[PDB]
């Protein structure tokens, strides 16, 4: 109780990546858009891939080369409250831009499982 | 006497005595009352084969 | 380090003024209403008096307030050498401002009071009085030195009094 | 917890100075204009005098103001040992600054007055006076201890006086 | 009995630093904050770095250069009542300045340990 | 008769805390605010968290660590005039600091109930 | 340790270009977009070119004509922590705008190697 | 023995500048700052230029025009305790003003070296 999430730990193969102020998570599932004609006509399904967006301070143990060479890893987004999702067979996306000593980085995978 | 000399603050040797008494409960109680020593320990048994 | 500071100030004053000042002498306590009739003034002369010390910034330093009481003669309502006494005051201020004097450092001028009431005018003396404040440190802890061959180490376990004692008289440097 | 504190300061002064100071003795009241003609000074010596306590931070602590009155001899307008008296004052300040003394802690130096007017100059004594302020707590509430067997519980409903009484004499620990 | 905090001692590498007055110690932990929405819910955590703010007389034996080159030190904040805190691998923050024979040191460390 | 509030007692877990002065209590409720448009309409509500801020001596028997580890406590603000309030499941907010034997505690709770 | 990158040195032919507050790096490799049909269906590869974005204060030794005349240079992005990437056969891209005393500049190369 | 700083002397081109009170010296170096994310990590560097803040009486032999035309000078901050610092190629920053016979000079330099 009274443990509303404010800080989250990202982990990659048991490394606990150094994260910045804003970490974002989107679990995998179905995106439910609109299918509206004359009436509302319910909704329509659409697949979604699980995504974790985090910023890493540069110069840490992880380094940027290991970031850009990540092809098959299993990541874990753990909440301070306790909500611990895991992404198997993950991969980094977008450009790992090294702006102002911070590594803007996103890791996404096809499956998201809430363990413990 | 030997152990207290050993267990003294100069000899620095450490020794502990372990004994077992076979008999009736009264005899073991009397022995425990009699001895009164912190370096000997006894176990009492009645009718040990 | 106050006595050393006093010695430094007196030496500096003697060096700066030389024969112009007849004498310089530490004064016990600030100038009272009777020091004029009790001191060997021998004007012109300058007296350095410690006026205490207020709390400094830290716990090892204080703000010590000194005073330079300058004496002269005013025969027939006329000071003996008005340019002389004014020059003495200005040079004493200039040469004892900012400059360190032993451990005390940062002498800052704080006040210069005329300090010439009837008691001193009727006695034919002017008493232009300078005041100073300086950051002076406190003495350090006295060091120590001794070399005794470590040979014995008695350690007694704290059991209740009448419980049989437990101890070890280690007696290091023993071979067998 | 003031008396324990003053005992702590006196013991600390005795340990620090030893035979350098002829004696140490608590002073009843601040140094007035007749203390010189009434006390057994026996200089050099220092007197610890409690100057009261200002309001502390909380309602359980106060800012006690102590004072160290140092005495010496000034025969023929000359201190008996000026380095000695300066060292005494300085070491008294240094060793009684910051260090705790019993319940009181945070001894901070506040003021040092020369405190030598004519009354003490003509009496052949210097009276350099140190002041201190310390965060001293108030004594706690006195505890209690008693064990009496609970056997009876007498309750009386507060009915009007001349209305017939209603009560229960419970008498616990009764078996039937 | 109920002794209270008096003077506070600031030590670096087992050596006292002359701290004038009001040395401040902020322990490392979590800075709980309100979470207000439709109704008040609980508190939100945020990691914090332990910090010691002290004031040192200028021109001392410590020297200004030695202060400004303190990348890794071991600070200790000791309360005279007995409790002391140690800063593991602390560094100098802020912008040191020797104004008026006075310098301010903000020594910040990852965490503080209640030793002794 | 018309007695006023004098001293205020701050208690945690049924144990008094030494408060110096200005120990402020703010009840839990709604902060009514203006709603200004073409004319004055009324007031708008916003939920609040009850909050007690009090100053404690450092180095005391309470200790700094126990203060910084108060995730769930039961605070009580008692006015010596007779009225008292209790904080339901309060926690320590703000950034505690032992500055010059001084610590400020902002104990904030979801609700405050006027017990006794 | 405790050397999280905050400042970076950019070098061209051993000249250590005067760079301003914002320096950005993107190592060369594969940009990992997604192809998702009914299911997530993994990811898709796409080539990426190494890019260094930096702002140079004008009037320095480097000049602006030398900037616009750079066709084949060797660039080195060194991090204060120690991560030093190298780009061979680089070239300035985009328009080198001299806005407000600042030379916005981007250097692009087809390979980035993490040396030392 | 343990002498402290008293007065501070501000020299330009080997000649004293009359500084009234509280001459400020900030050394040139790196300003280490906290880096907080999921947890506290370390410190981040940022280059800093040395600075001297001194107040001079107006209308002196130094003059105002000579002060405002100090593009390249060699400032020296000397602590009377013995340690002195020299500014390599300092220049006047800020906006000089001769208010009430007073002028404030912020002589700022690329680097400060502890000579003598």
């Amino acid at each position: 109780g009274n443990q509303r999430q404010g800080v989250a730990f990202i982990r990659v193969n048991g490394m606990e990546l150094e994260s910045m102020e804003g970490a974002s998570f989107t679990p995998s599932g179905i995106t439910r858009e609109e299918v509206t004609g004359s009436r509302v006509y319910g909704w329509k399904g659409k697949p979604r891939a699980a995504k974790v967006e985090c910023k890493i301070p540069g110069g840490g143990p992880i380094g940027l080369d290991e970031i850009i060479d990540w092809e098959n890893i299993t990541v874990e987004f753990q909440a301070d409250t306790g909500e611990t999702w895991m992404l198997a067979n993950a991969w980094q996306a977008d450009e790992p831009k090294n702006d102002g000593g911070e590594i803007s980085l996103v890791l996404m995978a096809k499956q998201s499982k809430r363990i413990a | 006497t030997e152990l207290q000399e050993r267990w003294g603050p100069v000899n620095q040797a450490d020794g502990f005595a372990v004994t077992v008494l076979s008999g009736t409960y009264g005899d073991i109680s009397t022995f425990g009352v009699s001895r009164n020593d912190h370096l000997i320990s006894c176990m009492g048994i009645a009718g040990a084969p | 380090m106050l006595e050393e500071t006093e010695a430094a100030l007196l030496a500096r004053v003697r060096e700066l003024f030389g024969a112009t000042l007849r004498q310089v002498e530490p004064l016990t306590g600030t100038w009272t209403n009777e020091d004029v009739h009790r001191l060997f003034l021998a004007p012109p002369s300058v007296f350095l008096a410690w006026m205490g010390c207020g709390e400094g910034r830290t716990r090892r330093e204080v703000e010590s307030r000194w005073a330079f009481f300058v004496v002269a003669e005013l025969l027939n309502g006329e000071p003996v050498n008005r340019p002389g006494i004014y020059q003495i005051v200005e040079r004493l201020i200039a040469g004892v401002n900012g400059q360190t004097f032993g451990p005390t450092t940062g002498m800052r001028l704080t006040q210069v009071r005329n300090l010439c009431d009837d008691n001193r005018i009727n006695a034919g003396v002017v008493l232009y009085g300078v005041l100073f404040s300086g950051t002076t440190p406190l003495p350090s802890v006295v060091d120590l030195d001794s070399l005794d061959d470590y040979e014995r180490h008695w350690q007694t376990w704290k059991f209740p009094d009448e419980t049989p004692e437990f101890a070890a008289h280690i007696n290091v440097n023993q071979e067998k």
